[PDB]
């Protein structure tokens, strides 16, 4: 045998890829299968000898039911507090790819009550949209605020991936306060956990999400964080094999693996899964492999601005870098017009802000100071919004019409 | 006696007797795979299904032929996966929304009853690729072309109603079906590669005037995420002047394939009035579907494109996107224990890409008819850096670069085509079409390029000088450029009147902007540009593309009249 | 045995490096020789088994004669259309290095009729000069135009390396139209061909070129494209071995290998070989390994400008980035003066164009607007020239004297 935590090497007769094997206390997942040799990842910290090994007949599967709702579990789906859900009907945590023929394209807006989102980049039911945040910005507060307003009739699933105690407890205590923890399931992998637990965290959460939404007829909201911690965990497992690394050590199949998670969402005739993956952009570089690949997969993204945050603005959402691909599907003619006037005028306002660095402010075109005024008010009145303030879509429109009026731009009254 | 000896992702190594490109059934579930290497008694197999849960001792079943595709009636208005398996049938046979592991369904409908009308009589001699008859496929004349293999005299030929397996003719002792199977890794034969002759007319102005390709040409559409690759490709798939449209969903989002399924049946072909779906074929191997089938979908769609081309039809293939294919190749190469080349990709990446784009071209078919296959390839460069291998390799294979700009997408300037970096290498082959039918647009095209170029140069002076601190001999380019950009280059794909731009509308926009241009130029020094801009017009031209065919043509007259110069 | 196209592995008694071995239909080249093991590259797509192997006694050689003139062949020199040249006197396609003692330094100008070339950077007989082009620029048209005017009494050899059908057919049809295909030989390796065929393409072409020019007493013009495709092909073969890669996977001996091709040219007392290698600069980066190494080997280069092309200027030759090292050898005193006044004034014109971005045009030195006018006219009258327009060297001089006059600069009359 061979053992260096959390990895072990052992001989097996006819090794199965992904096979679960049993030791004394802990389990393990076979991640490599040569001829008689096999590499396996321990579920946790194991001190004992790798002597007796019991081989389960299948890969890792979880029993699905509505018992997970209201409970807190680890990355393996196992209950932390207590006390084991109904062990009926086990499902492979990897699941299956959804037939695009059986899909329905999201067309219904889930209003968040957040102006910087609902107007220009609204979230739709069954949509997968991500949050891109530089280190240190209130990414967690934004997601929590969203979950309050869009999941009052929905089940929330939170997959905590390698996040510190400070982070996941913030979610838990907030689901408790808003009484939304009884209608939610939480899966948590600690920062010190085995890499096999971390990568299983989003899979077990989505396997339950698919069950609740497509076998039972429910609308599900799934949140996960941090996807950058997920990639680190996946790279750790990728390294333990002979696998030839891509850039920065990341596995060359990072896109496909991420896609195997982000694509496990959508809208059908029976139910829906709205997924919001969250990630920290390393060095605030959106071209980094994790935010880049994620943007190539998710149906848009909400980008947090390091500049807006320095201006004491919450939520620090960048209106121009952010995007909602399916937004057009759920927007009315009046809604489309407001998003258009908001985006193009704010963008023009930023252009006038750039030339203000050249020719001083107050020494420029008398429409360029109008767009300049517009951009400022948008940041300080439209984008800026309290963590406990909910705005109707009409209210957000009124703010725009107000700002347009103050800036000397054409407004609708 | 075949035995799997290893399972490494999509790669399975097995013991026994195999062939270099033979399809195999892997495991007890008989998963479709393909041998790609033989080292002694071993065979290296790429599995087009999920390899998770495979045991070592499992068997590997041999088959006769290689990876093929059924070429006949039953493809149009349908959606297939990477292996050409019907996704509508999969859904119904399984009653599930998920895609099963190792489902085995026939490609073409086995029960659908077609009406066959022969174009040849008894006693006639037949060649390969000869039209033996036609089948009406929901308004489309599907020409039953016999395999290139088939030659001889017609001993019997039938007429009327038949299914896809029923014999419709007998040539030299052998039965002739309404379809045949062709290896997707094997380019279908033709007589002679013809010269570029006709411009490939999409519905999009920038791709029809600024950087057009010839019918049978090829183009690359690279850009970062959110730049507009999918929408641009879908817009081409919607309005392109083409007999057959093939959209390949290569390793991308599922919803976007569904998006086509919802909107295309609702839309009408401007050239025929018929619903767009009846000329459309969908190949869908989404991002989280088997990665090895991404490659298959590329070759599959290409073979189908050649098939309809061989009927003497014009076919267009949109591949969204080719980078996901490259990722698949990169993955196979890794597991195979191959030494990586530039950016992890195998050293044979360029040649592999060549096996795709070289299939394009306007040719002389075996039956002496004229057909063309136009291939549009989307590229997804990591971080939006075009210097990456895939993009760069592609640019030495295709006829034009339709580059999408991150800066323009940021401005919501769609399509985000970088008019400075983008190019075409086929303008000299298509200008003849325009020189004849629209003699004045050659000048206006050069004029639009010159104006955009001059406006570009002026932007460096502006940022460190001031936009209003310029002369009116300079400010005109900023003025005209904005009109060209917001009025001509931009095109709202999700507007009813703007989504499609016929050449009539496109040329009229050029003519009216040019007519406005020469008016302003001979008004310098006499009337300042500031005063001219106050009289609207430039704003009215910009909004022209949003108006209907009727509202547009009259507003043009209004603008022409509103241009009176003498004031 | 072992087989994965286009590579095979097999046992041989005493393996010879570069040895040609025979199968059923196709041949192969041994590219690696251990003890009893050997690695070989297939000539093309081969499906059969690697059973019976017939070993030719030597490395790849071609029979040389004047029969190649007027014919079209593949990368191996084999006739595509028909129908086998006189199989007499076989030559190793690698050839031999020319003794620099036996060389004569090029001193005779081959006038191209292209102003942007003949004046400042003229091509000489026996000179090796390259074309550097960004993707999408009329590099092929430039070479074709050159071949018309400089090879009316010379044999043209065209080595097509991995270029698409669109490209090599453009050359063929153009040699046909100008009736110059009967006095030319064409070697073509398709983009899907074996990497061994692609790297053999320039070698077989030059082996014939050396025969025609140095055994028969002829002046030969060799054109090849694309050298960037050549490097890719060479890297593919470099990878198939155990070879440790340099940057971007390219073999560390790329310079020497390229030199083994570019140096197979020159002038002697008997004949000459004028070689024009063409390459696409990846990402328009002249510091990329292929254009960089090529510039370290060729005796100059004609650099195509992405800017001039955007100005609708053909040929888009950059007068300042381009260079002809041996140019001085064939230039008269009057010719040297015109090149000098052209280069320094155009360069000064560009300097004045840069400061025009600072202080506006018309608001500068009244000699700086002169050089500014000069640079513009040079681009729009001197450099810009029709694909079918031939200019004598005197005509090009007159244009310069004309431009100098229009710009208010000293001119010769
Ligand atoms: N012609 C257009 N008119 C209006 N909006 C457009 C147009 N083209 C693109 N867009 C918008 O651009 C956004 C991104 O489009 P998309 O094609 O998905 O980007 P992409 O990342 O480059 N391609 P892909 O990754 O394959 O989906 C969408 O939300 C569209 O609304
Ligand atoms: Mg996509």
């Amino acid at each position: 045998p061979s053992i260096k935590p959390p990895l072990i090497a052992v001989e097996l007769e006819n090794p199965m890829l992904g096979e679960v094997i049993d030791l004394e206390e802990t389990k393990a997942i076979v991640i490599a299968a040569y001829e008689n040799k096999a590499l396996a990842l321990l579920f946790d910290y194991y001190t004992g000898e790798i002597k007796q090994i019991n081989r389960q007949g299948n890969t890792y599967k979880i029993a699905v039911s509505e018992d997970y709702i209201g409970g807190i579990f680890n990355g393996f789906g196992e209950p932390i507090k207590g006390p084991k859900p109904y062990p009926e009907d086990y499902r492979d945590i990897n699941g299956l790819a959804i037939n695009p023929y059986a899909r329905k394209v999201p067309n219904e807006i889930l209003y968040t009550g957040i102006s910087s989102i609902d107007v220009a980049h609204p979230l739709l039911k069954g949509q997968k949209i991500a949050i891109f945040s530089p280190p240190g910005l209130p990414m967690e507060r934004l997601a929590l605020q969203i979950a309050r307003n869009v999941a009052k009739d929905k089940t929330i699933i939170f997959a905590a991936i390698g996040v510190p105690s400070d982070i996941y407890k913030m979610f838990i205590d907030e689901f408790i306060n808003t009484k939304a923890i009884m209608n939610s399931a939480i899966f948590i992998s600690k920062a010190d956990s085995s890499p096999i637990e971390k990568i299983y965290t989003p899979r077990v959460a989505l396997t339950l999400a698919e069950y609740l939404a497509f076998e039972k007829n429910r609308d599900v909201l799934v949140l996960m964080l941090d996807m950058t911690n997920y990639a680190d965990a996946l790279r750790e497992i990728s390294t333990l094999r002979k696998e030839i690394p891509s850039r920065r050590g990341y596995p060359a199949y990072l896109y496909t693996d991420l896609a195997s998670i982000y694509e496990r969402s959508g809208l059908t005739s029976k139910g829906s899964i709205t997924l919001i993956p969250m990630l920290t952009m390393p060095g605030n570089d959106i071209t980094h492999v994790v935010p880049d690949l994620t943007g190539y997969i998710t149906e848009g993204q909400y980008v947090l601005s390091q500049d807006l945050h320095s201006k004491n603005i919450y939520p620090p959402i960048d209106l121009l870098k952010s995007l909602s691909r399916l937004a057009k599907n759920g927007m009315s003619k009046k809604h489309k017009k407001y998003a258009d006037i908001l985006i193009k005028s704010y963008a023009k306002g930023l252009e006038a802000r750039d030339i203000a660095t050249i020719v001083g402010e107050d020494s420029l075109s008398k429409e360029d100071k109008a767009y300049l005024k517009f951009a400022e008010l948008v940041e300080k009145e439209f984008i800026k919004q309290d963590y406990y303030e909910y705005r109707s879509i009409e209210k957000s429109f009124e703010i725009i019409d107000s700002i347009l009026s103050q800036s000397g731009l054409p407004y609708s009254p | 006696m075949n035995r799997i000896i290893s399972i490494n992702g999509p790669l399975v190594i097995a013991k026994g007797k195999f062939s270099i490109f033979e399809v195999v059934r892997v495991g007890e579930e008989k998963l479709i795979g393909e041998v790609i290497g033989i080292e002694n008694d071993k065979a290296y197999i790429q599995v087009y299904e999920d390899t998770n849960g495979l045991k070592v001792g499992e068997p590997v079943f041999n088959t006769g032929k290689p990876l093929t595709i059924e070429l006949g009636p039953g493809l149009l208005a349908n959606i297939f996966d990477g292996l050409g398996r019907p996704l509508k049938d999969i859904y119904e046979k399984t009653q599930s929304i998920y895609i099963p592991k190792g489902i085995d369904l026939p490609t073409l409908d086995r029960k659908k009853v077609w009406e066959f009308i022969p174009k040849k009589k008894k006693g006639d001699t037949i060649k390969g690729g000869d039209i033996i008859g036609t089948v009406n496929e929901n308004g489309f004349e599907h020409r039953i072309i016999v395999p290139p293999n088939v030659e001889g005299k017609i001993e019997e030929i039938y007429e009327g109603n038949f299914t896809i397996e029923e014999t419709i003719a007998i040539v030299n002792g052998k039965p002739i079906k309404l379809y045949h199977e062709w290896p997707i890794r094997k380019p279908r034969p033709y007589k002679e590669k013809l010269d570029y002759n006709y411009p490939f007319i999409t519905g999009t102005r920038v791709l029809d005037i600024m950087f057009p390709i010839a019918k049978g040409g090829s183009a690359a559409v690279p850009g970062p995420f959110g730049s507009g690759k999918t929408v641009l490709n879908q817009q081409i798939a919607k309005w392109a002047d083409s007999d057959i449209v093939i959209y390949i969903g290569c390793g991308e989002r599922g919803n976007e394939m569904t998006e086509v399924l919802e909107e295309f049946p609702k839309l009408k072909d401007p050239k025929t009035g018929k619903p767009l779906m009846y000329r459309t074929i969908l190949i869908a191997n989404t991002s989280n579907m088997p990665i090895a089938a991404r490659e298959a979908s590329i070759y599959l769609g290409a073979t189908i494109g050649e098939y309809f081309r061989d009927q003497g039809y014009s076919v267009v293939v949109n591949a969204d996107s080719t980078s996901r294919w490259a990722e698949a190749l990169r993955e196979i190469s890794s597991r195979l224990g191959e030494i990586p080349s530039e950016e992890g990709y195998p050293a044979y990446l360029l040649r592999k890409l060549a096996e795709f784009y070289e299939r394009s071209g306007r040719v002389r078919t075996l039956n002496d008819l004229e057909g063309s296959l136009t291939i549009i390839g989307a590229v997804s460069p990591p971080g939006g850096d075009f210097s990456e291998p895939v993009t760069q390799n592609t640019l030495r294979l295709v006829g034009a670069l339709w580059a999408l700009d991150s800066k323009l997408a940021y401005k919501r300037h769609y399509p985000a085509i970088n008019y400075l970096i983008s190019y075409t290498k086929q303008w000299e082959f298509v200008k003849k079409y325009f020189e004849e039918l629209y003699e004045d647009v050659i000048e206006i095209r050069e004029e639009f390029f010159a104006i955009l170029k001059r406006e570009s140069e002026l932007m460096d002076i502006v940022s460190i000088v001031g936009p209003d601190a310029l002369s009116d001999n300079e400010k005109i380019y900023l003025h005209m450029g904005r009109i060209i950009r917001e009025g001509f280059l931009q095109q709202d794909a999700f507007d009813e009147n703007d989504s499609y731009s016929p050449l009539e509308k496109t040329i009229e926009l050029m003519r009216i902007i040019h007519k406005y241009y020469v008016t302003v130029k001979q008004l310098l020094g006499k009337i300042p540009l500031e005063e001219i801009e106050q009289k609207g017009i430039h704003e009215k031209i910009i909004k022209l593309r949003y108006k209907s065919l009727k509202e547009f043509r009259e507003e043009i007259k209004a603008i022409e009249q509103e241009i009176l110069s003498l004031l």
